[PDB]
RNA sequence: CCAGGGCUACACACGUGCUACAAUGGCGCAUACAAAGAGAAGCGACCUCGCGAGAGCAAGCGGACCUCAUAAAGUGCGUCGUAGUCCGGAUUGGAGUCUGCAACUCGACUCCAUGAAGUCGGAAUCGCUAGUAAUCGUGGAUCAGAAUGCCACGGUGAAUAC
RNA sequence: UCCUCCUAAAGAGUAACGGAGGAGCACGAAGGUUGGCUAAUCCUGGUCGGACAUCAGGAGGUUAGUGCAAUGGCAUAAGCC
RNA sequence: CGCGGGGUGGAGCAGCCUGGUAGCUCGUCGGGCUCAUAACCCGAAGGUCGUCGGUUCAAAUCCGGCCCCCGCAACCA
């Protein structure tokens, strides 16, 4: 890297509230606090959010008692 | 640097007896990450060019190359050498460190998420995906940007087949459908 | 300028029964053109009434190859 | 904070700020910092992030946002492409709930223009 | 959203969609109960919901239920 | 005579009205004050269930006695800070409720969601001189159901007529 | 009047109211130099972005470019920084 | 044949000379005005710039071809 072109690149301590505290490198500001993490992001529980669909006779079959 | 070494260790082994690899070089691996922005906007604000450097910078952390046009055409109004967007090839462990504070994060921060393309690849394994807005990155102020500025990295692999190239990033989790 | 009554004609019916029955909604097929010739195995639409496909017509066989069951044949009536 | 998606404004009374989630009207809203135990009345600054963390863990359940986007838009597509009436409306951008089309009816049918 | 107790449908088509239940694969039924809803024994047959003015089958597939009959029979036609 | 459809169709046009565009306002909270009606396969308390629409229960009342039904603007405090914004409520989805054989075409209402145009309307044009206009709410007929329509009631309540 | 090719008969030259096209300038950098680099056009993937911006890879290979018309030449580049 | 000029909304004309946005007039449509039409008033749409090819990053425009209209010439004879 040439000297003196490149923003103030540093490390910082990712907070997540899902108890991950990874520091990393970055050259955000301060340090850091995030919401999730890569490691509690449904995107591994969202898949069962997905999966339930059609099946229109069952919600009849609640709509029937008889 | 970290998930680097992660690379080093699992990722490499995991290979060998995956695509029941030889050498350690026939191992892919991955080269150079770029991002980059074709802004578009600028042909009307010079001064918007700039915004955009400071997005990537913010996200790179080094100064982004602006790109010129390489040749004029009038659908899009813009004429030869004349700046468009801007770009950032990035490599080593920077890379790497770029990579950590991009999927352990961002990724996840993106907004509708659901999964990610499984099908993008150049016929080479080489990567490419399109974030939709800067904010994605923890450092952008968010409230301070002047407009939603989204981009598209890639991720250049070594690999040959676009397969050995996804289960190259298999290894690293990284999302996918 | 010599440009049809022939498109309530299908209305005046008769000119189907589907199956062993008649007035279902129905039209000409742009493929096969039928006319009371070789019969006629009227596809079901989801809408627009049947499609009656002449008989015996790729198209007539493609839908056999997606879910024929929808299927059915027609006799002229008239 | 970047509660799901991103309302996240501040300066704004909670229930206010919550509403503006997508999928989320007052009545969820009042739901969910009573639930959570927390004050309509509070500016989101002030809140403690130790309470807006709360808050995600109290809009899990909902479903919301982008998810929500997804099942319902599929609810539509699902309607057209049953080919049932309703289904044709959508197709057609004219009103459902059976309105008199010969007049306004403009909010479907877009803008008055042709 | 009405007749909370009892989804309602009619003998005549009811029975008669019976009779063609156990009957097996069926031709074509003539009705005009628009009115009635999809029942489950309803699924995959070719009935025939009776028009403005003449029939125009429903070919009836399980998502079809929940729904009155008319609700697949466009009645104005048009532009 | 019967079923189903149709009178609810929609590229567009006009009349007539409702609701808003907000701060003399929206919103939560507390609370004050009418008239005029209707009602017996009709009104149906209180009570219990339901967030609610309503539902089960069952008094009373064919009537200054019972009910429909606590009027609303207003008043107090609090909040909202001039934003398409806690304005606006259309549209749409989901879930329901009730009537009536029946709610798809094509009913009304509730809830959850959504949250559009609109930030006072070009030319033009109307009503109104008093308890009127303006603004608020109530009832009645029609009616199983089904109004912003209409007919009626009271509250609040001006300006200007040289 | 000047330049490019064809006519022109493989040296030069070679006419017609023969055939086709240009020039009457440009630039202090587009000049000198050392250093460095090399295309076009496409196929695949990729936010806005589409036939056509930018990016990444692949085929391809000078079909590119060369201040301006043609011609010969040009990567050792003369071409691009 | 020769020369010269022009071809743009429904009509008629600018802008084409200088390449990067096609403007004015009438007409048309919508509403208003009036008992009704006109006149008047308010608001709107609308033009592959003859065609074919070419040049450029870009063609109504710059170049050539063709078709059409029109002006001049069409001499000594």
């Amino acid at each position: 890297m040439k000297k003196d072109i490149h923003p103030k690149y540093e490390e910082i301590t990712a907070s997540c509230s899902c108890g991950n505290v990874m520091k990393i490198r970055s050259t955000v500001g301060h340090d850091l606090n995030l919401d999730v993490c890569s490691k509690c992001h449904p995107f591994f529980t969202g898949k069962q959010r997905d999966v339930a669909t059609g099946g229109r006779v069952d919600r009849f079959n609640k709509r029937f008692n008889i | 640097a970290k998930l680097h070494d992660y690379y080093k260790d699992e990722v490499v082994k995991k290979l060998m007896t995956e695509f029941n690899y030889n050498s350690v070089m026939q191992v892919p691996r991955v080269e150079k990450i770029t991002l980059n922005m074709g802004v578009g906007e600028a042909i009307a604000d010079k001064k918007l060019l700039d915004n955009a450097a400071a997005d990537l910078a913010a996200i790179s952390g080094q100064k982004p190359l602006i790109t010129k046009a390489r040749k004029s055409v009038a659908g899009f109004k813009i004429r030869q050498g004349y700046p468009i967007g801007c770009k950032v090839t990035l490599r080593g462990e920077r890379m790497w460190e770029f990579f950590e504070r991009l999927i352990t994060i961002a990724v996840p921060r993106i907004r509708d998420f659901r999964g990610l393309s499984a099908k993008s690849f150049d016929g080479r394994g080489n990567y490419s995906m399109g974030v939709r807005e800067q904010i994605i990155f923890p450092e952008i102020d968010y409230d301070k940007v002047d407009r939603v500025r989204g981009l598209d990295i890639t991720i250049t692999t070594t690999a040959k087949s676009d397969e050995e190239g996804r289960a190259l990033l298999a290894a690293f989790d990284f999302p996918f459908r | 300028q010599l440009q049809y009554t022939p498109q309530n004609r299908s209305k005046d019916n008769g000119r189907v029964v589907v199956e062993g029955v008649g007035n279902l909604m129905h039209h000409i097929a742009r493929c096969c053109q039928p006319i009371p010739g070789d019969e006629i195995v009227g596809f079901i639409t989801q809408g627009r009434g049947i499609s009656v496909h002449r008989a015996d017509c790729e198209q007539l066989a493609e839908l056999r190859s997606h879910a024929p069951e929808r299927i059915v044949d027609a006799v002229w009536g008239e | 904070a970047r509660i799901a998606g991103i309302n996240i404004p501040d300066h704004k009374h909670a229930v206010i700020a919550l509403t503006s989630i997508y999928g989320v009207g007052k009545t969820r809203s009042k739901a969910i910092l009573a639930a959570a135990g927390i004050a309509e009345d509070v500016k989101i600054s002030e809140l403690s992030e130790g309470q807006i963390d709360t808050l995600r863990d109290e809009v899990a359940k909902f479903v919301v946002e982008g998810d929500l986007r997804r099942e319902i838009s599929m609810s539509i597509k699902r309607l057209m492409d049953l080919g049932c009436y309703r289904g044709l409306r959508h197709r057609r951008g004219l009103p459902v709930r059976g309105q008199r089309t010969k007049t306004n009816a403009r909010t479907r049918k877009g803008p008055r223009k042709p | 959203r009405s007749l909370k107790k009892g989804p309602f449908i009619d003998l005549h088509l009811l029975k008669k969609v019976e009779k063609a239940v156990e009957s097996g694969d069926k031709k074509p039924l003539r009705t005009w109960s628009r009115r009635s809803t999809i029942f489950p024994n309803m699924i995959g047959l070719t009935i025939a919901v009776h028009n403005g003015r003449q029939h125009v089958p429903v070919f009836v597939t399980d998502e079809m239920v929940g729904h009155k009959l008319g609700e697949f029979a466009p009645t104005r036609t048009y532009r």
